[PDB]
Formats: C-alpha cells, structure tokens, sequence
RNA sequence: UAUCCUUUGUUGCCAGCGGUCCGGCCGGGAACUCAAAGGAGACUGCCAGUGAUAACUGGAGGAAGGUGGGGAUGACGUCAAGUCAUCAUGGCCCUUACGACCAGGGCUACACACGUGCUACAAUGGCGACUACAAAGAGAAGCGACCUCGCGAGAGCAAGCGGACCUCAUAAAGUGCGUCGUAGUCCGGAUUGGAGUCUGCAACUCGACUCCAUGAAGUCGGAAUCGCUAGUAAUCGUGGAUCAGAAU
C-alpha cells in the first residue's frame, strides 16, 4: 500500500515518468490503482501584451503545477527494485 | 457654557462641543470627561452648574490663546534677525531670482507699488 | 530655496566615527574640517567643532539645527560690534 | 397589485428593496392617516391623471421638419406616471421620505404644480397645429 | 571612518579574536557585507553592473 | 465560457451511517461540488404561412438555436507614415579628441496658456461598536501567525509553510445597535506649524506614510461638448505585472 503522487510543470514530462512508474510496476507486483490527473493548481499572470500604450491588451499567462496519484498496493521486494534503479524524469518530483 | 479662553460651544454633545477648543481634541476630548466624571452623550444645555465648574477647572490648566501666539511669532521672527533663508522664506519679500531685485525688475513686476 | 535631491552630503571622516562614539552615549567635543557635510540625527547631543580656517569652534549640534550644515554655525569674519554689543 | 410592485422598484437605489417597502407602505399608511381614504384607492388615481395621449413627432416632409401629432401606447403611459411621480417627490423639501411620497400622491390627485405645467404645455402645443390633424398616423 | 576600521589592526584589544568583524574593502561599509566577496551590498552591485566581478550576472525573469 | 456523460479522486460531503474536544475533525464512502482528460450536443430537421427556388415569418420540442457568447487572426495596397537611440545595414563624417575618469551643480525654475486626469458637495448619508458571505492572486530571507512595547506608524521576540495543508486577509458594500440636524455644519479637505515612522549610502528645490494642531476655496457652476442598449451602464472594494521606492 504505497502511494506514489507525482508533481511537476511541465504536463509531458508527468506522463511520461508517470506511465514509467506504472508499467514497471504493473510486472512485479499489482495492477495499481492507476495513475490519474487529481486537481492541478494554476497561477496565472496578466501583463501588457505591448510595452506602450495599446492598454486594452495585456495576455493571460499561466504556470500549472500537475499532479498524479498511481498508488501502488501489494508491494513486493522486486516491486520497490524496479523503482529505486530506474528514474528518467528530472522535472518530476516524487513523494513515495 | 465658557470654559477656557473665549469659547461658545452650544447646543451639541459634551465632546464635539469641546472639540471646537484650539487646544483640545476628541482624545483629550474623552479623557477629560473620564477624569471629571461626565456623560459624552450629554448636550451642553443639559449640564449642571456642578458639572461645568470640575470641567472648567480640569480644562483650564493647559495652554491655549495669544500667549501662544506671541510664542509663534517670536519663533519666526528669531530666525527672521538671522542670515537663514527659512526666516527669509517668511517674508518672501527677497529675491525670487538671476539679476537683481533691489532696483530695475519692473519689467516683471510692472508699476511701481507703494513701500 | 535650498537642494539636495536625494544625495545629502556627509563627509564619511566625520559620519563614521561620530557613529563609534554612539556605542555607549557620546564622546567629549570632535574636531572636523570639512564644514560641508550636513548634519542629521546621530549628530545630536554631540559637541563638533568646526574650522573657521583659523580654529575649531565648539558647536553643540542639536535636533532644532538639524538639517543646516556645520559651517553655517562657524562663522568666517569676526565682527566685534563696535559699542555696548549687549544682547 | 403589479403597480405597486412596479413602483417600488424606482424607489430601488442600490438594489435596496427592504427599506424601499418600507417607505412605500409607510407612505400609504400615513396617507390614510391624514386623507380619510383607502390607501390603494389614493395610489391608483394618482398615477392616472399624469399620463399624455397625444404626442407631436418631427418629421421632414420634402422641404422642412413638420410637427405631426400622433397618439401614445398604453405602455409607456405608465412608465411616465411612476418616473414623474417619484422625481416630483424628490422635489419637495420635506426631510422625511414616506412624507415626500404621500403628500405627493395626495397633491397628484388634487392636481397643480410642474408636472401639470407640462401636461398643459404640451396639450396647448396640440391642438395648435390642428391643420396638420388629417396626419393623424 | 580611518578610526572606525581599526578593524585592519590583526591584534584585537581587550576582546577576544572574536573582536575582529569584516568591513568592506571597497566602501569599508559594516552594515551589510558580502564575506564571499568582502563588499558590501551597495559595491557588489556597482561591481556588478561594471563587470568588474568575475563570473557574476545579473539574474533574469 | 454555457448543459450532459464516461474515466479518476487525501477537494468534496452524515448526501448515508457511526464517533464527535460536534472543528469533516475522525471512521468511512464516492453520490454531490470541484479538478483533469476524452466524448456527447443545433443541422432549420419537425409544424403552419408565403415563395419559382434560395429563403423569410410564426410555433413545438429543447440546456443553448440560427455564426449561443468572448479570443487569436487584419487582403492587393495607402500616407515617400514611425523607428538607422532596440538590432541589422548602403553612403557620409570624427578618431588627444563630437572618446574616458572624477568632484560639484539641474530636468520637480514661474506672471501666465493648453491637453489628459484626480478629489467634491451627504442622512436611499457620515461615524463608532458588533457581526455575515468572494474570487483571483503572492511569499527565502520572503509572506510574517502569536506574544510583548507604543495612541499609531513601527520596534523587539518569534511558530509555521515552501505553500489548493503556514502567512499576506481584515473583503467592502451588507446586517443588528447607537450617535449626528441643515449651519459652511461632525459638509469639504486645501494650506501651514510641531512630532515621528519607513525605503534608501545618503530624501533643505524632489518622497510616501502616521499623529496632533490649523483647517481655505467650494453651497453644484458663463458660451460648447462626451459616454452607453443587460449583468451591461452606474457604483464599491480586492489581488497582480514593472518594482528598493511618486499607478489617481
């Protein structure tokens, strides 16, 4: 009963590492509950789009903070082996 | 009523009343009827004879009225006698100026006004 | 009227040291040379004398003359003033 | 009664309908008080005597603007009655409100003032170009 | 000033080693200095900005 | 962005049951809200009228209908439009100096004139105490709980978070209660005197802010002219980018 959220920026480099921590998983020891999005906090800024006049413009920008939940149960010796070794990911924080 | 030096405060609250005072305020204003023992929500013609003199006797020792005036006028003119621009300022009757001021700046000033 | 702008001038050989003497209080009258400096807060309570380009004239910086320059208390000519010179 | 409903309303100045009612109703209470009659039936006839029914348009007709009269929908006739009845109030120098309104609908049906001047003004401008009646529109 | 940083005296006085503190080498400031660089936070910028200081850069956003 | 469904849930909620210092808090469970991804959904098809047709008008069904609502996007070309001080670039021109360093001075100088803005005159109001709901945002030397000192700004001490679990926060109007009477006034705040805090190396022409004192003009405005058709006008307050700090 492990429970695996994954956090990062970038929404690629989540499912990539994500999926990763599935499949191998997926072999040694259970199915997993399978890897899902969960709620994704966002921060947004509104600066001027032109640096003079055209006031009426200023875009929307956002930086999103995706997570992932996976949660492992029935872990077996060889099911935290194929986790400990491979690790790609370099934007992805783990929380084991 | 009269309390200090000069003043009328009538028909309002005993702090608003006093408010009208060049010496005190609302914070002296709610200390002083603490201290006398009075009702804030009381007009001023509904004040007792007994209630007005704890009032003017608390009231009177501060400082207030021309003495304080002269005490004004005596801190500009100190500075005035002296070479400090600031007394200068007071007076703003020196040169605003390059060229001088003394003799020959009609040209601004236009005609010649009294001394 | 006066300038500054936001440069206010003080001579760091007679700002660094009156601030030692802020270490326990005061020290007894300094001595500095350069009257252009300005004065300000921590110069206050202390006695510095200034250089009329003769000799140094204790002046007793106080909150009331802060802001003036040291050189505006230290006067150059001396004037004796000819008669009674009472008050 | 819708008419009340709708009055009320352009007595709603910040979406404050709470306190509206409550001049509005202290308005026909006092109205009863100082006027022997029904409140309700005080409210609807003065409403009913401040309302226009014919109104002369501009029109240029080949060479000028030609004032042509023509009548007025039933719908706008009570928008007018409620907006010229609460500005009215508003006029009066009574400082309280629930008085402004009821001497209002009171001197509304007893009928005299600006808003009667108006209505006088413009059925004198009426009438005045009757030659251009058989425009009726 | 010249007084004040009698911190360049090696020997301390009375007090302990503990007694010698930092000073800047540029302005000889007190207040807030840089130990990696000894300059205070008013000289590391001016040094900044010149590029005077070596392998330093002005971070971006 | 508006309705619905499928996948998923340490957000959510006795919706349902149990415990409850009755705070989801705990047990517990995913319904609901929400978060994320994919998908479903309008197309004049149906009804009546008119018409050669297209199509127009009315109507039912329906969450939304006739491009449902908001973005990015701007044709051949025009003004020889703007920028060679963003950068690149043809020609031209200077290379002890139209190069460089340093100290000290202004752009915020005024009798006036203009443009763009701000603050105003109250009781469908102002003030004091108490008290109820929001969204979107920001935080490493930074946001700063809590405590203590000060009327306060602020200062000393100091927990926690790195952050949809700690903080900035108190939302304001609102609601309940009490207070003020029409006078230049408890309207309005200019100006000026005194004291002080904060940023900054350093604020006497050039700061912002706090407290006390002072407290003006102004009681709604001569000739013209400007902004808008729905949650929009109008009105009220809040966070952010730039950033040590003049944004009304």
């Amino acid at each position: 009963r492990i429970r695996i959220r994954l956090k990062a920026f970038d929404h690629r480099l989540i499912d990539q590492a994500t999926a990763e921590i599935v499949e191998t998983a997926k072999r040694t020891g259970a199915q997993v509950r399978g890897p899902i999005p969960l709620p994704t906090r966002k921060e947004r800024f509104t600066v001027l789009i032109s640096p003079h006049v055209n006031k009426d413009a200023r875009d929307q920008y956002e930086i999103r903070t995706h997570l992932r939940l996976v949660d492992i149960v029935e872990p077996t010796e060889k099911t935290v082996d194929a986790l400990m070794r491979l690790d790609l990911a370099a934007g992805v924080d783990v929380q084991i | 009523a009269r309390i200090a030096g000069i003043n009328i405060p009538d028909h309002k609250h005993a702090v608003i009343a006093l408010t009208s005072i060049y010496g005190v305020g609302k914070t002296r204003s709610k200390a002083i009827l603490a201290a006398a023992g009075i009702a804030e929500d009381v007009k001023i013609s509904e004040l007792s004879e007994g209630q007005i003199d704890t009032l003017r006797d608390e009231v009177a020792k501060f400082v207030v009225e021309g003495d304080l005036r002269r005490e004004i006028s005596m801190s500009i003119k100190r500075l005035m006698d002296l070479g400090c621009y600031r007394g200068l300022r007071h007076r703003r009757g020196l040169p605003v100026r390059g060229q001088r001021t003394k003799t020959n700046a009609r040209t601004r000033k236009g005609p010649r006004k009294p001394i | 009227p006066r300038s500054l702008k936001k440069g206010p001038f003080i001579d760091l050989h007679l700002l660094k040291k009156v601030e030692k003497a802020v270490e326990s209080g005061d020290k007894k009258p300094l001595r500095t040379w350069s009257r252009r400096s300005t004065i300000f807060p921590n110069m206050i309570g202390l006695t510095i004398a200034v250089h009329n380009g003769r000799q140094h004239v204790p002046v007793f910086v106080t909150d009331e003359m802060v802001g003036h320059k040291l050189g505006e208390f230290a006067p150059t000519r001396t004037y004796r003033g000819h008669a009674a010179d009472k008050k | 009664s819708e008419l009340l409903a709708k009055f009320v309303n352009i007595l709603m100045v910040d979406g404050k309908k709470s306190t509206a009612e409550s001049i509005v109703y202290s308005a026909l209470e006092t109205l009863a008080q100082r006027s022997g009659k029904s409140e309700l039936e005080a409210f609807e006839v003065a409403l009913e005597n401040v309302r226009p029914t014919v109104e002369v348009k501009s029109r240029r007709v080949g060479g000028s603007t030609y004032q042509v009269p023509v009548e007025v929908r039933p719908v706008r006739r009570n928008a007018l009655a409620m907006r010229w009845i609460v500005e009215a109030a508003r006029k009066r120098g009574d400082k309280s409100m629930a008085l402004r309104l009821a001497n209002e609908l009171s001197d509304a049906a007893e009928n005299k003032g600006t808003a009667v001047k108006k209505r006088e003004d413009v059925h004198r401008m009426a009438e005045a170009n009757k030659a251009f009646a058989h425009y009726r529109w | 000033r010249w007084n004040a940083v009698l911190k360049l005296q090696t020997l301390p006085r009375d007090s302990s080693p503990s007694r010698q503190r930092n000073r800047c080498r540029q302005t000889g400031r007190p207040h807030g200095f840089l130990r990696k660089f000894g300059l205070s936070r008013i000289k590391v910028r001016e040094a900044a900005m010149r590029g005077e200081i070596p392998g330093l850069k002005k971070a971006s956003w």
